[PDB]
C-alpha cells in the first residue's frame, strides 16, 4: 500500500553519462554505442549565446575541439555531426555499458524520470511531467545541461528529454533526442517565456482513483455529471477538457474501483467548486496532475 | 531571457 512520486531505477542510464568539455564550457553528454549526444550550445560562449548561428560556429571547430571524458578516461572524438539542436560526436569506443534503448518523443501529460548530472556524474533522480505548455518543473542548476529524461520498459530505455536551459519562471526546456525542442523554444539566450499552463485532468482523475485504491474516499458522492457539463466547469478552472478517449483510458481504473468515470468527474467538479476545506487526499493539499493512469497502475 | 545550463 501507499502512493509516492517515484522514479525509474537509474542504473542503466548512469552507465551512459559522460562529460563533455568544449572551451570554457563543461556539460554532460550521453554515450550510446559509438555516439555521444549533447546540446549543441556547448560550443557557445559568454557572447555567442546572445545571438548565434550554429552552422558558422560549428565549422570553426573540430574533433580536437571537444574533450570527452568517461570516468577518468579520455575518449577519442573522430566525428562530429549536428542534428537539430544537438551535437553528435563519434568516438573510437563503442560503450560496453550500453543498454537496449530507443528514442521517443514524449507527449504532453506523460511523465518521465530525469537523471540530473553534473560533470558527467549523476547527482539525483526525480520524476517529471511534461507540461501542456511544453516545459517541465525540474530542479536544474548550471552545468546540468545534457542531463536526460527517460522511461524504462522492462530492460529497454526510452530516452525522451535532454536538458538545455531554464526559463524565467524557473522551469525547464530541452529537446528530444533528435534535437527537436519541446515547445517552440530555441537555443538562444534571449527573452523567451513559458506559455500559460493548464492542468492535466486525465492525470488528476487517475490520481483520485489511486487514492480510492488507497482508502481515502471522502470526496466521493452519489452524483453524476455529463461529459459536456463537466467540461464547462473544467474550462472555468483552467482544467483541460475531458474527451471520450481519456474516459476510455481510465476504464480499468474505474473497473477496479467500481467507480464510473463520470461519477469521479462529479466528485472532481465538487472539489473544484468547494475545495478540500483542509482535507487531504493521499496526503495532498491540492489536486495533483503529475501521475498518469499508467503510472497509477504500475504502482497499485 | 533564457538561461543555458
Amino acid at each position: 500500500s501507499g502512493f509516492r512520486k517515484m522514479a525509474f531505477p537509474s542504473g542503466k542510464v548512469e552507465g551512459c553519462m559522460v562529460q563533455v568539455t568544449c572551451g570554457t564550457t563543461t556539460l554532460n553528454g550521453l554515450w550510446l554505442d559509438d555516439t555521444v549526444y549533447c546540446p549543441r550550445h556547448v560550443i557557445c560562449t559568454a557572447e555567442d549565446m546572445l545571438n548565434p548561428n550554429y552552422e558558422d560556429l560549428l565549422i570553426r571547430k573540430s574533433n580536437h575541439s571537444f574533450l570527452v571524458q568517461a570516468g577518468n578516461v579520455q575518449l577519442r572524438v573522430i566525428g562530429h555531426s549536428m542534428q537539430n539542436c544537438l551535437l553528435r560526436l563519434k568516438v573510437d569506443t563503442s560503450n560496453p555499458k550500453t543498454p537496449k534503448y530507443k528514442f521517443v518523443r514524449i507527449q504532453p501529460g506523460q511523465t518521465f524520470s530525469v537523471l540530473a548530472c553534473y560533470n558527467g556524474s549523476p547527482s539525483g533522480v526525480y520524476q517529471c511531467a511534461m507540461r501542456p505548455n511544453h516545459t517541465i518543473k525540474g530542479s536544474f542548476l548550471n552545468g546540468s545541461c545534457g542531463s536526460v529524461g527517460f522511461n524504462i520498459d522492462y530492460d529497454c530505455v526510452s530516452f525522451c528529454y535532454m536538458h538545455h536551459m531554464e526559463l524565467p519562471t524557473g522551469v525547464h526546456a530541452g529537446t528530444d533526442l533528435e534535437g527537436k525542442f519541446y515547445g517552440p523554444f530555441v537555443d538562444i539566450q534571449t527573452a523567451q517565456a513559458a506559455g500559460t499552463d493548464t492542468t492535466i485532468t486525465l492525470n488528476v482523475l487517475a490520481w483520485l482513483y489511486a487514492a480510492v485504491i488507497n482508502g481515502d474516499r471522502w470526496f466521493l458522492n452519489r452524483f453524476t455529471t455529463t461529459l459536456n457539463d463537466f467540461n464547462l466547469v473544467a474550462m472555468k478552472y483552467n482544467y483541460e477538457p475531458l474527451t471520450q478517449d481519456h474516459v476510455d483510458i481510465l476504464g480499468p481504473l474505474s473497473a477496479q474501483t467500481g467507480i464510473a468515470v463520470l461519477d469521479m468527474c462529479a466528485a472532481l467538479k465538487e472539489l473544484l467548486q468547494n475545495g478540500m476545506n483542509g482535507r487531504t487526499i493521499l496526503g495532498s493539499t491540492i489536486l495533483e496532475d503529475e501521475f498518469t493512469p499508467f503510472d497509477v497502475v504500475r504502482q497499485c | 531571457s533564457a538561461v543555458a545550463h
